[PDB]
Order: C-alpha cells, then structure tokens, then sequence
C-alpha cells in the first residue's frame, strides 16, 4: 500500500513509499519554466527529488520519526517482522549514528501489521505484529542513541494502533474482534470492548476524545468518554474503505477514500447532520493522499502512475448579489467582489449595466429631434436606429398634419383601404399618378420627402454623399432607370472595383424567354455576397408578378422591401403579403416591424415579445409614451413596464431622473394619477385649506396656525425671470411626530443651531428621526 | 469578462451567509460562532463595521434584510428551532434589538425568507420535518406581534423556499419548495404553491417530475414584465425551466392555473453537487457556485441560448 | 469572387448595332486589370473583319495573338499583319 508523508517539521519536504522510496522537496515554479526532472505539481508548483532508497524491498509499514534531528529519518517494518531504521537525509553530523541503520528482528517470525512513535516521548516506538501461536503481539522498544521495553496482546492480532495525544502512557489497540486501551502503569488494567470495525483507529486532534474506525465499507465513529457503542455510522459505500484521516488545520473534518476511487470523500462532524462532500482532485484513480500538517487546509495525492497532485480543500461558498451588477461571494474568511472588465467593446456588456449608462445620459428625454436618441444610445444597434427613425418620421407627419392619428395606425391599417391599382405588364425604363394610400407609405418609408413631389432625386444625391452605393443603385433601378443606376456604380467605383464589372454586366437584360444571361445570372446570382446586389438580380431575373425572391429577403432592410412592394404589388396580393410579413415580425420580436403594426394592440405584443427577448423595458417605455391612444395607455402590459423601470430608477438611487421621467409621463399621459400624500384641515371648520387675507381660512375666514418662531399666522397667496409670489420660506413645515411647526426659513435655522422642538415642554428631537 | 478583487474586511471564523440590503449599501454576514455582523459602505466605497451580536443557542443558517420601507429589519433563522427578528434603533451608535422569536417549529428550522412588499410584511419558514409556515405582522408599527396565517405541509424535507417575485395584477401569490431527501426511491423533489382567494388557501399547483436528484437551492428569476416565470434548480447540476400560464377559459374559474414546463438550460460544468444559485437584478445573469471551488455566470446569446460567460475560483484567482 | 461577375457579364453578348451592351461594354472594359478579358471583350466588341484591337495588343503573348490572326485573317491582311 503506497503511501505519501510530509515532514514533521519541515513543510517543503515529502516521502513515498513503494518498492522504491522516494523522498521530494516542493518549490515554486510560477516564475520559472518546467525545470529539468522537476514534477509539475500544480500549475506553478515543481517538486525536486531528494533523495531514493531500494535498500527496502517487500515494504510493509512505515512512520516517520518525530524529533528534529536527524531529519529525514523513517522506520519501515518488513514482512519479514524486521524493523529497520534509515535516513534519506544529507546528514554529515549524525548526532548518535549508532541508532542509523538499527534493525529489531522478533522472536518469532510474524509480519508487522502496524508501528508508530510515541509522541511525548520520541524514543518509544510501538509495533503490533501478526498474532503469534502464544507469544505477545504488539511490543514498545526504546531506540536510544536487547528487549522490547514492553510486550502485550498475547494470542492477539493487533490491526493497529495509537497513542494518547495527552497521556503519555495511554494506547488504543485493535485485537482480533476487539478494541483495546491500555495503560504504561498496569498491563492488567486495560479497557477491551469487543468491536467489528478495528481498522484505521485515529482521534481528532482537536476533540481528544473522539476518535474513528472502519470494516470494509462502513465507518463508526466512538466517543473514549462513553465508549461503548458507536457515537455515529456513516454511509456505506460499494468500494472497500482504503484510507481515513482528520484534518488538523480544520476542526471536524474527516476525510475518507475507498479502492479505485477518483474521489475522496470529506464529512464535518463539527456539528456537535454530518455534511457530506466530494472532491476530484484528478482523472485518474488515487492511490493515498496525506493532509499538510501545518499548511492551511491542503492535501496531496498520488496516482498509480508515479503522478502526485497538491491541493486547498475550498469550503463552501456564498453568493450575493448588488444593484449595479457586481457579484459579492464568501469563501471561508474572505470576501471578493466580481465586476465585468473595463474593456472598449460595449456591445457585449450586459443589459442592465446598458440601461444604467443611457439613463446617466439622457436617453430619450430629445423630443425636439426624435432620431438623435439612437446616437444617444450608445452603442451601434440597427433596430434602435429603425425605431427612432420611424417614430420621428411619424412625429414629422403628424406636425405637418396639424399645420394643414391615422398615422400611427401603422402600414397595414393604412393599405387596408387602398383602393384602384393597375399592375405594369412591362418595364418602360424612361409617382404622382399612385394612389394616396400607397403615397403615405413611401413618405413613412422615407424614400420621398415631405409633399407630392414626383422625384427621389435628393434621397440618392444623400444616399450617395453617404457612401452606400449599392443601395442607392437598387433604389434608382427600383425606380426604373438603369443609365442612372450605371452612372451611380461608375461613380463608387471611382473611389475606393467590382462595382464596375457588376455595371457592364447590369446592360445585359432582355426579355427572352430562354436568354442565356437570364438563364446564368439566375443560377450564378445568389453568389454574390452583398445581399443589395443579389436582390437587384433577382427583380431583374424574376418574371411578372412573382417577386417572391426580392420579397422574402431578410437581409435587407424592411423599409426597402416594404416600399418596392408598396410601388409595384398589386393590392390584392399586397393586403396577404404585409399580413404575413406583420405575423413573423411579431412571432420574432424584431422592433423594425412597428412600422407595420404602429402603436396599437399589435404593437404592443411584438414589444412584449421584444422584452422577453432581451428584457429591456426602458425602449418599451419610452417608446409607448410617444403619442400613443388613450386605449393603448391603459393596457395592463405597459404599465406593468414603467412601473417597473421606476422601480428600477429607485433601486439606482437616480431620484432626480425618475422625478424628470415621472414629469415626461404625467405630461404625455393624462391618465396617470400623480402620488397621494397628505393636506392640511382647519381646525374650526375640518375642511382643506388648500386650492379674504391670505392668512385666513377661505372656509370659516378664521385665522391659521401661527409659527412657533415668529409668533405670525402662515399662510401663502394662491391662485421666467419674474417675481416669485410664493418664496420656499415661507411653505408649511411640521414635525410629524410632536405636529408642530412653523414657516420653513425660521425651523431650518432653528434646527441648524439646536436639536429639539422649538415649542415649550416638548422633547421630540424632531430632525434626528430622518437619518 | 468578469474580474475579481478581495474586499479588506476581516473576520475570525468561518462565514456562512452573506446578504445584501435593497439598495446594496448594507451588508449581513452570519459566522460560524453564533455571531452575526453587519457593514457599511462608505462614500470612499469601504466598508466598516457597525454592530455585532451572538443570538441563538444553536448553528445560524440564514439571516436576510427586509424591504427598506418597512425600516431596518433583519431576519435569520437558527438550528436551535427559531427564527428570530431583528431591528435597528439608534440614538449615534447602532443599537440592534430583537424584537419578536418564533419557535413553533419541531425540527430546525432549515430557512427564511420575506414576502414581496407588495403583499404587506409576510414572512415564510421552511423546516426540516416538512412543515413551511407564513406568518404576518398585521401592524407595521409593532413587529412584536406576529400571526401564523398558514401552514403546508409537504410529505418531504423541506431544505430551501423561494417566493415569486411578480408584481402584477393578474398573478397570484406563488412560493416554491425544495428538498433534499436522498431516498433510493425516484420522487419528485420540487413542489409549488399558488394561493387561490376564492378559498383563501394555498393548493399545490405543478410538481416538477423531471427532478430526482436531492435539491440544495431553489431561486425564481424577477419578472421585469414578462409573460413567463423563470426559475433556477441546483443540484448535481443546474437546471433551468420556463413556466408559462395557459389561457384561462372564462367559462368557469376553478382551481390553481395550469402550467406548461419547458426546460431551457442544463449545465454539468461542475461536476459535483452545486450549492447555491442566484439572480441579478434584472434577470438575465445567474451565478451559481458548486463543490468544485467556482463560480460560474451564466447568460444568454443572440439566439437566445444559454452559455457560461464567466469563471472564477473561491480563492480570488481568475482562471 | 471577381471571376463569377465577369462570367455573369460575359454572357451578354449582342450583335446589335445600337444594343446599350455594345454601348458600355467597349468604354468600361479599358478599365480592367487581366490583359485577357480586355482582348476578349475587344474582340466581342469589335467590329466584323477589323480586329484591330486584339492584334495590337503588347501585353499578351505572342503566340496567341498569332494563332488568332492566323485562324481568322484573310490571306492578304495575314501577310501584310
Ligand atoms: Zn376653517
Ligand atoms: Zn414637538
Ligand atoms: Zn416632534
Ligand atoms: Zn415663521
């Protein structure tokens, strides 16, 4: 059975037994490279061999002797029965060398079963032996510097044994079928209490009178105050128990592993329930571990295959959580605190951290320009931006409209009752004449400006001062002017040269049926990699009618798609295709579809699927709050949101911008009911006194309260770089726990200089209750 | 893109439980010494102590903060069969006084936890024979008086409660129970509660079959608005589940509201039995600590799908 | 992935007198890097018998220039080229 052992005294240096023992000392390896025939402990741990020894084959028991000098000096007892003492030191002055080398052999040939050292005296070493036929079976020998000292268990098997940590002259023993303590002063005066389990006897060193055995599987546990029955059993397990041990720099902590376990398993009997664990130091199956006897909560294993592992046994951890994202955890006796790195990269970072950074920042607060809050957002997102645009253009709209609501009905709502189209049989490659409806929707699109203006000239001369020549060129050939789209791809490719074979190529359409350049640009088109140009293609590709490939693209924009489809699909089919298009918008959550629903029930569903996506109700609420019917502000969803964002505000301690966001709303939202608080009532007649001498009251023009300073009657008038009427000094104060009070100036430097209510015989400390 | 830092305070024996207050300006640590602190943050951002007291005859388990509005008020539970409250009065030194005890319990009391303040100041208690009780203060100006308002029994081991965290109006009152019996039997191990008021008493709802395995932890997710609750299940490894109420039929209003249960995330990273689970602020981070001396964070993608997004070592070292 | 574009291209091969591919083709393909596709594309282009700008093209190699003139070319302009 293979073993490992620290050094009594020393904490770098360590032994394993097997068929060669080998003594280690452990050195850091953090700063340095894998030294040469150093073992890689740990990550930054190397163990350097000390020193081999095959002088002992056929290795049965060993201990470790415990006085200082000589170090490294151990005690192996044969199969044999012989016990032979070496040293693995580099010891040059040996202190008496008369004692290296020293062997007792017994009387009688029996194996060694077990041997150890006696701890209050060094030179008493106590071995128990194979049961002989009539001869004693364990014996305690003096090394010194003939006989045994002492010799018992006649007829005995002594499994193992131990000494008393106090009691120098004290040993527990484990016979054949029984446990044994024994005193130095009297062989006959002995405690035995037949027991099964006699292997592995140990006492936890800092409850002395504890202490634990085990048979195959099962582990008991006994009290030396009230021995006689096992204090505890724990579980047993499948595996043959192999090795127990207590932890000596932990308080009732026992740790156990069976045969062929890769896992050790660990009990706290601290509690006077016994808490289980299990730890996997390594993939492979350990052989023995040893606790460090000094090092705090630290263990090493061996592997069979010559591979040791050192290890922190870590207790259990606790986890807390904060309101600004950072995660506060216990380990033990120390706290840590968890934050995100403060890298560039702001697109990764999580949602509430994003939220608490718009919130610092204004965001949606700009009711002047609507489409300026995606660039307070932040960060770069395409729905923020889609969103922000349409509601600005729909703000644009109404304002318009009002210098001259149907709007935010949303596209669909508004195509529902278009009416008198007639589909194009054939391309005329060369707005007005459409219908008013369909108007409307390339205005929201944004494509045409303001006005019945027949031209899209300035939205590509600004698509094109905007670099993204690709789209330009698809919006001028949805327009159905191929030179323009040519002249466009001549211009882009003047800067920055693809864009001009993609040019010389775009001449070649005809309306062939059997067109070779149909037939390849058909098959070869979704090649490409720009989805503009594959979209083209596929317009130019498709027959009458069937623009299923242009349509059902979702690389490109909706606004595009929704325009092509609005100029050039017959109504009939329109109404199914904007239906289906509004349904997936919805089932996914994507925010570009509000322009589709617009601020009704619809919309409020694809929000609601848009929060459950990502959880962000500060969009959501900003966003409903814009204009929204009377009906919309009354659905349950979109209060739920704001009230949880005001919670959320106050859970940052933001109270000034909750303060400007409750403003906003009460006055985009007339339905909201501000807070209720608490008013003052006359004396005489019990009524209100809020909204003939102001200091009067209106009811019974009786006088008011007089302050308890000035000695005069309060009271306020009631109904820019101007006059005040109403001075904050002169406002109500009171104590609400004494009820008395006066004007606010004169209580303010009142409790400025004192701490008690300023009325005769009253002892509230009336500012000291707050905080 | 988590980092790590050790916070400067010092403690003599073994922390159990930490927790925050509401704002996260107050911290509550119990030790292993029947001892229980309590620290500040100050506006240079360190932390001090401020009060420190033994309470009960046995081992503490939890100990827990209660909403700021009904002032100062701590809870912790015991193994000596209490739960005691406390609250603060200063006068400026702090002056920590408990209050009230309850000792109905016949087994230790395992764990505690606070109501959500939307439903006044009620209190839950979980033991170790199967027995949860709610308790409520009807007055908030005197906590030494409590009532018990309900008891449940559970047939099992109770180890750990969570309370829904919803806030609207059209969910009803939900807590949900663990246990940790490790009978060589397969039965279920996660129970929930739904308070009905046309009875005025809590039925169990759905029972979770998919759960075998003892459970240590138990946590809902906050709802932020919401259509689905989430919730988090610690035991060899970390569950995550979704239940979405179905469609009540206005024909008739009966029992507890039926439930689809829809598993969504089950993580093994740590090979062992994991402790404890919790929640930010907004529901969308999990940090779950386990045997294996880490803590792993948890969130979702672009696809809505969840993956580890950070590790760490309870020794502070980053991995 | 310019090669697809230039197959895609290639495919609209007209003899129209005043077909717009004609038009463009012949100005744009000037502007292109592969000597190859300029002398494809002038070909294409070009005008019946007077295949000009293929054959005075420096920066292609000669035998290619010298198979096509010989598989094409009339005697007398074969000689005389
Ligand atoms: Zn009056
Ligand atoms: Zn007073
Ligand atoms: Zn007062
Ligand atoms: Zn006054």
């Amino acid at each position: 059975k293979p073993d490992i052992l620290w050094a009594p005294h020393h904490v770098d240096r360590f032994v394993v037994c097997d068929s060669e023992l080998s003594l280690y000392h452990v050195e850091s390896t953090v700063n340095s490279e894998l030294k040469a025939g150093s073992l890689r402990l740990s990550e930054d741990s190397a163990a350097t061999l000390l020193s081999i020894n095959s002088d002992t084959p056929y290795m049965k028991c060993v201990a470790w002797y415990l006085n200082y000098d000589p170090e490294c000096l151990l005690a192996v007892g044969q199969a044999n029965g012989r016990v032979v003492l070496t040293s693995l030191g580099q010891d040059h002055n040996s202190k008496f060398k008369d004692l290296i080398g020293k062997e007792f052999v017994p009387k009688h040939a029996r194996q060694c079963n077990t041997l150890a050292w006696n701890p209050l005296d060094s030179n008493w070493l106590a071995a128990g032996l194979d049961k002989h036929r009539a001869d004693f079976s364990v014996l305690i020998w003096d090394i010194c510097s003939t006989k045994p000292l002492y010799e018992l268990g006649q007829n005995d098997a002594c499994l193992s044994l131990c000494w008393l940590p106090r009691d120098q002259k004290l040993l527990l023993a484990g016979m054949h079928r029984n446990l044994a303590i024994f005193d130095l002063r009297n062989t006959s005066q002995k405690m035995f209490v037949n027991t099964k389990a006699v292997q592995g006897v140990t006492v936890d060193p800092y409850f002395h009178d504890r202490v634990a055995s085990f048979y195959e599987g099962q582990v008991a546990i006994w009290d030396l105050r009230k021995f006689e029955k096992p204090v505890l059993t724990l579980t047993e397990q499948p595996k043959p128990l192999t090795k127990v041990a207590w932890c000596p720099t932990r308080t009732g902590l026992l740790a156990t592993l069976t045969r062929d376990s890769n896992i050790i398993r660990l009990y706290d009997m601290q509690h006077t329930t016994i808490i289980e664990r299990s730890v996997q130091p390594c993939d492979n199956y350990i052989a023995s571990f040893a606790w460090h006897p000094t090092s705090q909560n630290r263990m090493i294993v061996v592997t069979p295959n010559r591979t040791m592992s050192d290890f922190t046994v870590f207790e259990r951890i606790s986890l807390a959580w904060s309101p600004i994202t950072s995660l506060m955890w216990a380990c033990g006796r120390h706290l840590y605190e968890c934050t995100e790195e403060e890298n560039d990269n702001s697109l990764e970072k999580d949602i509430a951290t994003k939220m608490r950074l718009r919130a610092l920042s204004r965001y949606g607060l700009d009711t002047e320009q609507v489409w300026r809050n995606h660039i307070l957002a932040g960060n770069e997102d395409p729905q923020l931006k889609s969103l922000w645009y349409t509601l600005h253009f729909m703000k644009q709209y109404t304002e318009d409209m009002d210098q001259k609501s149907l709007v935010y009905a949303g596209i669909k709502s508004i195509v529902k009752s278009s009416l008198g189209m007639v589909e194009s049989s054939r391309h005329n490659w060369s707005i007005q004449n459409l219908n008013e409806e369909r108007i409307l929707a390339l205005q929201l699109c944004g494509w045409i400006k303001k006005g019945t203006d027949v031209d899209v000239g300035p939205f590509l001369n600004s698509l094109v001062q905007e670099g993204e020549w690709e789209r330009a060129a698809a919006v001028a050939l949805f327009n159905l002017d191929i030179r323009r789209a040519i002249q466009i791809l001549n211009e882009g490719a003047s800067s920055e040269l693809n864009l001009n074979v993609v040019a010389m190529a775009l001449s070649g359409y005809t309306d062939e049926k059997n067109s070779l350049w149909r037939e390849m640009c058909s098959t070869l088109r979704l090649q490409l990699n720009n989805p503009y140009l594959c979209v083209m293609f596929a317009f130019l590709t498709s027959e009458t009618g069937s623009y299923d490939g242009v349509l059902y693209e979702n690389k490109v924009a909706v606004r595009d798609r929704v325009a092509f489809a609005c100029k050039f699909l017959s109504d009939t089919q329109l109404n199914r295709y904007i239906e289906k298009l509004t349904n997936e918008m919805k089932e996914a959550g994507n925010l570009e579809g509000i322009l589709l629903t617009g601020l009704t029930k619809d919309g409020v569903d694809l929000m609601e699927s848009y929060v459950d996506r990502t959880g962000d109700v500060q969009t959501a609420s900003y966003c409903m709050l814009q204009g929204s019917p009377l009906d919309v502000l009354k659905d349950e969803r979109v209060q739920y949101w704001i009230e949880n964002y005001r919670n959320l505000l106050d859970a940052w301690r933001f109270w000034h911008k909750r303060a400007e966001f409750d403003i906003h709303r009460s006055k985009l939202d007339p339905s909201s009911k501000p807070l209720a608080q608490v008013f003052v009532s006359c004396n005489f007649c019990g009524k209100s006194i809020s909204y003939s001498k102001v200091t009067s009251c209106p009811g019974c023009r009786k006088p008011l309260p007089r302050c308890a300073l000035c000695l005069i009657n309060m009271g306020t008038p009631v109904s820019s770089k101007d006059k005040k009427l109403a001075q904050f000094n002169n406002w109500f104060t009171w104590c609400h726990n004494c009820r008395h009070g006066g004007h606010a100036g004169h209580m303010l430097s009142w409790f400025r200089d004192h701490a008690e209510c300023p009325v005769s015989a009253c002892t509230c400390k009336c500012m000291q209750l707050d905080t | 893109m988590f980092v790590a830092r050790s916070i400067a305070a010092d403690h003599k024996d073994l922390i159990h439980d930490v927790s925050f207050d509401f704002h996260g300006r107050r911290m509550a640590t119990c030790s292993s010494d029947q001892s229980v602190k309590v620290w500040d943050k100050s506006e240079s951002g360190d932390w001090h102590c401020t009060a420190s007291w033994k309470t009960h005859s046995g081992s503490v388990w939890r100990v827990t903060w209660a909403h700021p509005e009904f002032g100062q008020v701590l809870a912790s539970c015991s193994f000596d069969r209490t739960a005691a409250v406390w609250e603060e009065i200063v006068g400026g030194q702090s002056h920590w006084v408990k209050r009230t005890t309850l000792v109905d319990s016949r087994t230790s009391v395992t764990d505690v936890k606070f109501a959500p303040k939307h439903m006044g100041l009620m209190l839950a208690t979980c033991s170790a024979d199967g027995i949860v009780r709610i308790y409520e203060a009807p007055d908030v100006m005197n906590l030494s008086q409590w009532s018990l308002q309900h008891e449940i029994s559970c047939k099992l081991s109770c180890s750990c409660i969570s309370w829904n965290p919803s806030s609207s109006r059209a969910h009803s009152p939900m807590i949900a129970v663990g246990s940790d019996d490790s009978s060589p039997n397969a039965m279920a191990k996660v129970q929930i509660f739904e308070y009905n008021e046309n009875t005025r008493k809590y039925a169990k709802a759905e029972t979770l079959m998919t759960v075998t395995d003892p459970v240590h932890d138990i946590a809902f997710a906050p709802n932020l608005g919401r259509s689905f609750h989430i919730l988090a299940i610690a035991t060899k490894d970390v569950r995550i589940f979704t239940l979405k109420p179905v469609r009540k039929e206005l024909t008739s209003s009966g029992g507890p509201t039926k439930f689809e249960i829809h598993i969504v995330a089950q993580f093994d990273n740590h090979n062992s039995q994991v402790w404890r689970v919790s929640w930010n602020i907004t529901g969308t981070v999990l940090a779950s600590s386990g045997d294996d001396g880490c803590v792993r964070l948890w969130k979702a993608n672009y696809m809505d799908n969840w993956k580890c997004t950070g590790i760490l070592k309870g020794n502070g070292s980053p991995v």
